[PDB]
RNA sequence: CUUGAGUCUCGUAGAGGGGGGUAGAAUUCCAGGUGUAGCGGUGAAAUGCGUAGAGAUCUGGAGGAAUACCGGUGGCGAAGGCGGCCCCCUGGACGAAGACUGACGCUCAGGUGCGAAAGCGUGGGGAGCAAACAGGAUUAGAUACCCUGGUAGUCCACGCCGUAAACGAUGUCGACUUGGAGGUUGUGCCCUUGAGGCGUGGCUUCCGGAGCUAACGCGUUAAGUCGACCGCCUGGGGAGUACGGCCGCAAGGUUAAAACUCAAAUGAAUUGACGGGGGCCCGCACAAGCGGUGGAGCAUGUGGUUUAAUUCGAUGCAACGCGA
């Protein structure tokens, strides 16, 4: 906006692991105001996760999360009458958030039955580091490299 | 704008020095100006102007703005 | 193959493009880079970063020769004319002088035409 | 007769004019060295140039044009105009003290001369730039703007032309009328005690009083108060055109109408609105996001078409599940 600093709003934790980056991700997840629902496919798709690949639910979570997030995307600066693509680094609420996001989209693409199941396998994907989410990322990093010309000078 | 680096002169300050040296040489600018071919009519008329400008301008400042302003 | 161990760079910058090109201090080329060879085009070789991947470039070129100290004359009005010292720098040449060469005429030859944009 | 006007003496500053030398920087080209795939250009490209070695870089050479900094609302000139340094020829302005002539003055129709740039003739010269022209873009088109090239011309000699927003849009000469701040160039006194104090001339920039003006503004450099002489105007268009004359190689210049036609055309300022003006600011205005519509079936309203009738109204946002 243009004369607005509002402050953030206030998040509550997951009941199950009281996790504030699980209760976002749970709200990214929610389609139609449906948490009840949300909450029961992200649980689902955790222990499906911590299952396959090892440690905890949060851990597990987390690793999927740093091979998904972001360090720098690209935004349209519009100076000269034509628009410069410039580089800019992502602050770390938007890295989460950013990441979070896309990986809820590449699992809402994906071709398993279950919404769990699509979560699970997304999640597993992006800690190995060969999913789509992850692609898409990578997609993101590509464009900043190529447009690294118009970073200091906006 | 010759500049010879000192003995542990750092090179962020050589640096510095060099780009005093060209700024106060005036070697872009004077570049910048023989650029394009400025008819002697528009160096006139340019003079004129900036002479008027900075004119009215400082007595503007000097004598305009000596009262109070709130 | 040989050894010469104190170099020029001379760094011509104009407003499209920058050129780096080292030298023996006698004059003769031993290796150039450009942005345009450095892979930027248009917009993106008229900028300060285009030029600091050119000299880096032509540093790693001149390699070969084992260059230690460079003395850097600068020429023209460009996006670069720091990008490049600073990349030079940074590749790891000791500077020891920065001359500026831009050739000003004494009013000698007349201009082209006012662009109308 | 000496107060206007001029002469002589001594200095002063000045891109004043004419002629002839010369210097350095830079562009272009040429030859050679080094060296390698790009250069150039643009909003982005392409034409263009480069592996037949370009661009970059160093050396040498050729040649033409113009004189960075100093440089200034600085100076000089009747105006046009004049800009590196040196010499030769040469015009004017200004100050100082005197001396001299003794109204010799002001203005000026015809006339005469000078008169930017472009243009013309003849002979040179030709780097850069660049009408015309060519190709590439852009575009609906693009006989333009932009890009790459590029010939007259720009330069020199000597002739012509004779015009410009040739403008201060302000004819020349003279006298008189409150001020302030500068610039420049003389000169008198003050110990220049220092760059400095008080005068007195010339040219010059800005601000401003009275007065003037339609207003804007001008304001001791008047657009104020006056005197002499000249030039010019008499509604917009037709028209600075036609015809005639004169001048010109030509382009054209100069002098300069009439019919016909309209009731306006203009100047300055005011209030709005508008601007691909400028500054500041807001709004789900964009941005960041989430969910739709536009595809499907159906509901409903509208346009249309159909009908005997398809009642009438609403119909850019701000009509179209609206009156209903
Ligand atoms: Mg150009
Ligand atoms: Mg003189
Ligand atoms: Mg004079
Ligand atoms: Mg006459
Ligand atoms: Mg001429
Ligand atoms: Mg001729
Ligand atoms: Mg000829
Ligand atoms: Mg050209
Ligand atoms: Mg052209
Ligand atoms: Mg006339
Ligand atoms: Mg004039
Ligand atoms: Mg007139
Ligand atoms: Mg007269
Ligand atoms: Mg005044
Ligand atoms: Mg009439
Ligand atoms: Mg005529
Ligand atoms: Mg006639
Ligand atoms: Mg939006
Ligand atoms: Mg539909
Ligand atoms: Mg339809
Ligand atoms: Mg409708
Ligand atoms: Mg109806
Ligand atoms: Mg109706």
């Amino acid at each position: 906006p243009r004369r607005r600093v509002i402050g953030q709003r206030k998040i509550l934790p997951d009941p199950k692991f009281g996790s504030e980056l699980l209760a976002k991700f749970v709200n990214i997840l929610m389609v139609d105001g449906k948490k009840s629902t949300a909450e029961s496919i992200v649980y689902s798709a955790l222990e499906t996760l911590a299952q396959r690949s090892g440690k905890s639910e949060l851990e597990a979570f987390e690793v999927a999360l740093e091979n998904v997030r972001p360090t720098v995307e690209v935004k349209s600066r519009r100076v000269g009458g034509s628009t410069y693509q410039v580089p800019v680094e992502v602050r770390p609420v938007r890295r989460n958030a950013l990441a979070m996001r896309w990986i809820v989209e590449a699992a809402r693409k994906r071709g398993d039955k279950s919404m769990a199941l699509r979560l699970a396998n997304e999640l597993s994907d992006a800690a190995e580091n060969k999913g789509t989410a992850v692609k898409k990322r990578e997609d993101v990093h590509r464009m900043a490299e190529a447009n690294k010309a118009f970073a200091h000078y906006r | 704008p010759v500049i010879k680096v000192r003995e542990n002169e750092p090179f962020d300050v050589a640096l510095r020095r060099f780009k005093r040296s060209c700024e106060k040489a005036g070697v872009l600018a004077e570049v910048r100006r023989r650029e394009f071919y400025e008819k002697p009519t528009t160096e006139r008329k340019r003079a004129k102007a900036s002479a008027v400008k900075r004119h009215a301008k400082k007595l503007a400042r000097e004598n305009a703005r000596r009262t109070r302003l709130y | 193959r040989k050894q010469v161990s104190d170099g020029v760079a001379h760094i011509h910058a104009s407003f499209n493009n920058t050129i780096v090109t080292i030298t023996d201090r006698q004059g003769n080329a031993l290796g150039w880079a450009t942005a345009g060879g450095s892979g930027f085009r248009g917009s993106r070789k008229s900028t300060p970063f285009a030029a600091q991947v050119a000299a880096e470039r032509c540093a790693d070129a001149v390699k070969e020769y084992g260059i230690k100290n460079l003395e850097v004359m600068v020429k023209g009005p460009g996006p670069g004319r720091e990008s490049t010292i600073r990349a030079l720098n940074a590749a790891g040449f000791r500077i020891t002088n920065i001359t500026d060469v831009t050739p000003i005429p004494h009013n000698g030859c007349r201009p082209p035409k006012k662009r109308r944009v």
